[PDB]
RNA sequence: UUACAAAUAAGCGCUCUCAACUUAAUUUAUGAAUAAAAUCUAAAUAAAAUAUAUACGUACACCCUCUAACCUAGAGAAGGUUA
């Protein structure tokens, strides 16, 4: 019932649509990571390619420009409504003034004034199209406690010619005369589970009915792993957001009627005619 | 006049300056004569 | 004062100059300065004396016009450097060709400048209590100025 | 622009400089007499 | 007096405020007052075990001038603790970042060497321009005269004055000037 | 021993917290340290830093 | 200047400044930041001490007037 | 591809990798001192021109239910999941 409430923004007091201009910087969505599979461009070449599921992703809150500290202003996307008998009574309070079920994982967008979208909109795959480059970001599977040469690739030493209980192990920590170690020297420790970006990924396909972008290439983060997609910030991808919805797509609106599967130009769809190479 | 953290203690205070002005107990006043042989 | 206006004929007009004040507190003076009394008592901040010798645009005048003796000739040229570079002449700035901008960066306040502020490199390696290397503030050429204070001026902080 | 302790001028043209707080020796008929304390 | 015991207390070592501006001010002379208010120097009760230092509000830090060549001959420098993290910065390029990095380092270099600095760091209060918020203004209970005396520039100077200093020189009429 | 090289060191000190707090009273009244002290003097009224 | 009635004792003025409106009683850390901005210090002076400190503290110190 | 002749972990497999406010050797332009048909200027001024770096932008931001059990989280503790 919370969720169905929800299911119409348009028609719930929508804030104003500004129209785009260039400077403008959208909202992301948060994603779940089923898995990997093969895709073939008319080309002939095999590109590998992650698929990255929309579950109930709703903007949360938006906090203002001054008082977020930033220039920009920025807002929160929630994803993958999970149960509510194991959480905090804070946040059930939260969730339920909001109206919503609660999500796993909250997340912060850096969004212009003019792309602001009113909280408790929900979110779907519909918001990339084919073509735009991506960015992915999530934790690293962690690995735990690893030794130096694993963590950072250290040669390490010989096994055999008298090595004596040194095959693994860090060479010399320092220069002698200092006295001491360097901070942020290269150490035995955890490793993993760590946040991190990939930047100028592909988005091969988008799935409407089952909200899937196809993102080229490999996502960090184990499969099932809760990811951070947004558009890309590197310099060549900097105005790609024109063409795109600019707030959003809202398919209550029903502008527009999208085909389940979108595909990229290159893209070879299966059910077409074998690739000739003439 | 009278010094206080707030003004309605500084306006307290003050009132308790005066009151000693009137009856001439500011601790400037001339030190008691115990030194009278009589 | 000869100006040129321009109609092509283009005539030279001499024009009514201000004059001198009479009457100058020391008499038969050689030196302009001297004959007002004012040998070693102006500074960098005495725009009204300085831009009695400025032209338009802030460049100096030459001595023969000026008539000021070298030895103040110097001195009155290396104090106006100071007055521009402390934007003490706001109405002589440079003229602009071609209707360029300023370079639009904000302007640190500075007096006293001895150097140009683009040809000074800066010190790394300040040196120790001892060896410590000096950073020039003010003019050699100044030295001979009155001093009101207890100690002569220092040069170098 | 040989930098060199001591600038001396190679010719006639040649004029003296002070820029960027060095010595130039710049030589409008030859290049090669350019040159830097 | 004839004020009370307590209200005596108070009133002796009660704290003030004081709003220096520092504009085509020197951020030496700058210092050397601000850190005298600070640490209380200036009570006749002055205490090195007292903790009497007083609020100093300073106001127009971007504006500060320097004699010399100092913009580009003094140079701070920093260490983020790792290797290859030295790093040498000019005032210019400092004052540039950051308008009130400069003011507070003079003001803590002359401090006195000690834990109590750090507290006393915290009763300075920067402003790059004369905006200042709300509650400090009500706070505010003095203000303390610039040390260098600014020299006047040639357009402030009235008509009349530049008519007062007499004319050194006249250049002949036959002159393009 | 510290006892004892600290009982000649408290009426060094303690002087010298006196013209701290002489110099703070001169400078309200607009008097630096050295005149205010010269001066007193110079009238023949002799009275001690404490 | 005459006096302000329209808006007191310091406890407070003090409450006021100390508003509790989030998590009910913050912890050392928050609580101790909270009070260091009132009153202009770090929050190092707020740390408590042990229990060989507490006890070298003198019981009834001497009183001059 | 090689193992565990376990659902995994590896590389010999595979994908992604970016901006410069602030410069130096140097090069221009206007222009006085320096009576020019001069002068890049430790004269007043306008620009261009290595490496650096952090002006700038990513990342984190959420404040606690935890008998318990599970976990791509993990030495312990922490952390995640529980219609
Ligand atoms: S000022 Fe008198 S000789 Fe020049
Ligand atoms: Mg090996
Ligand atoms: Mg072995
Ligand atoms: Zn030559």
């Amino acid at each position: 019932t919370q969720l169905t409430s929800k299911l119409n923004p348009l028609k719930d007091e929508p804030w104003p649509l500004h129209p785009w201009e260039p400077g403008s910087f959208r909202v992301g969505l948060i994603a779940l990571k089923l898995g990997m599979m093969p895709l073939w461009t008319k080309d002939g070449q095999k590109h590998a390619v992650t698929l990255l599921q929309v579950q109930d992703c709703h903007v949360l809150k938006y906090t203002p420009k001054e008082d977020h500290n930033g220039k920009i202003a920025a807002l929160t996307v929630g994803g993958k409504t999970v149960s509510r008998f194991y959480k905090p009574d804070s946040r059930l309070e939260f969730y339920r003034d909001l109206g919503l079920p609660p999500k796993q994982i909250h997340k912060i967008f850096h969004v212009t004034d003019n792309a602001v979208i009113k909280p408790g909109t929900p979110l779907y795959a519909a918001h990339f199209r084919p073509g735009q480059y991506v960015d992915v970001t999530a934790k690293t599977i962690g690995k735990g406690f690893q030794g130096v040469m694993k963590r950072w690739g250290f040669k390490g030493q010989p096994a055999s010619h008298g090595q004596t209980k040194t095959h693994r192990r860090p060479g010399a920590i320092s220069t002698g005369d200092i006295a001491r170690v360097w901070p942020g020297t290269k150490m035995p420790g955890r490793m993993g589970n760590q946040n991190r970006t990939v930047y100028g990924l592909k988005v091969w396909r988008v799935n409407t009915k089952h909200n899937i972008i196809y993102v080229n290439g490999s996502v960090p983060g184990h499969k099932n792993c809760l990811v951070k997609i947004k558009d890309s910030t590197l310099p060549a991808y900097k105005d790609s957001c024109k063409n795109l919805p600019f707030p959003t797509y809202f398919p209550d609106g029903d502008e527009e009627e999208l085909p389940e599967d979108l595909f990229d130009e290159s893209v070879w769809q299966p059910s077409e005619p074998s690739i000739t190479f003439a | 006049e009278g010094p206080g953290e707030t003004v309605l203690v500084a306006e307290e205070e003050a009132a308790r300056v005066a009151l000693r002005k009137l009856y001439g107990f500011t601790e400037n006043r001339r030190p008691w004569d115990y030194s009278k042989p009589k | 004062l000869r100006e040129v206006v321009k109609i092509t004929v283009i005539e030279g007009r001499i024009t009514e100059t201000p004059k001198a004040t009479p009457d100058p507190p020391n008499p038969s003076g050689q030196c302009p300065i001297c004959r007002w009394n004012l040998k070693h008592k102006y500074t960098y901040e005495d725009v009204l004396l300085l831009s009695q010798f400025i032209r338009p645009y802030g460049g100096m005048l030459p001595r023969r016009v000026t008539g000021l003796c070298r030895e103040e000739h110097r001195k009155i040229e290396e104090c106006v450097k100071m007055a521009h570079r402390a934007g003490l002449l706001p109405n002589h700035r440079p003229q602009l060709p071609e209707g360029c901008l300023p370079k639009d960066k904000p302007k640190l306040n500075r007096y006293l400048t001895r150097w140009a502020p683009k040809s000074v490199k800066p010190i790394y390696k300040k040196g120790h209590r001892w060896n410590k290397v000096g950073m020039a503030v003010g003019s050699p050429l100044l030295k001979d100025n009155v001093c009101y204070s207890r100690r002569p001026l220092k040069m170098m902080h | 622009f040989k930098t060199k302790g001591v600038i001396k001028k190679r010719c006639k043209d040649c004029y003296k400089v002070k820029r960027r707080g060095r010595w130039f020796i710049l030589c409008k008929t030859n290049p090669k007499h350019k040159q830097r304390q | 007096s004839s004020f009370s015991r307590a209200p005596q207390q108070w009133a002796t070592f009660a704290r003030m405020w004081y709003l220096l501006d520092g504009k085509m001010q020197p951020p030496g002379k700058l210092a050397v007052i601000a850190s005298n208010k600070l640490q209380g120097l200036n009570k006749p009760v002055y205490h090195q075990l007292s903790d009497c230092g007083d609020h100093v509000v300073i106001i127009n830090t971007r504006h500060i001038a320097f004699s010399g060549n100092k913009w580009e001959q003094k140079v701070y420098s920093s260490h983020t603790g790792y290797p290859g993290g030295f790093r040498q910065v000019t005032a210019a390029q400092l004052h540039r970042k950051d308008p009130v990095a400069i003011v507070k380092l003079a003001i803590y270099g002359m401090l006195p060497k000690n834990l109590h600095r750090r507290t006393m760091m915290q009763r300075l209060h920067l402003f790059p321009d004369e905006d200042i918020p709300e509650d400090i203004l009500k706070n505010l209970v003095e203000e303390l005269p610039q040390p260098r005396r600014v020299p006047k520039r040639l357009d402030e100077y009235t008509q009349e004055e530049i008519e007062a200093f007499p004319r050194v020189w006249t250049p002949p009429d036959d002159f393009r000037m | 021993v510290k006892c004892t090289k600290a009982r000649r060191l408290k009426k060094r000190n303690l002087r010298t917290l006196w013209i701290n707090r002489i110099t703070a009273a001169s400078q309200e009244h607009g008097l630096k340290y050295p005149a205010f002290i010269v001066n007193l003097i110079k009238c023949q009224v002799e009275l001690n830093r404490k | 200047k005459p006096i302000p009635q329209p808006d007191e004792t310091h406890e407070q003025i003090l409450k006021a400044k100390l508003e509790v409106r989030k998590s009910k009683q913050l912890e050392q850390g928050p609580m101790i930041e909270q009070l260091s901005k009132v009153f202009y210090t770090t929050k190092h002076r707020w740390y408590p001490h042990g229990q060989y400190h507490n006890r070298r503290k003198k019981l009834n110190p001497p009183r001059d007037r």
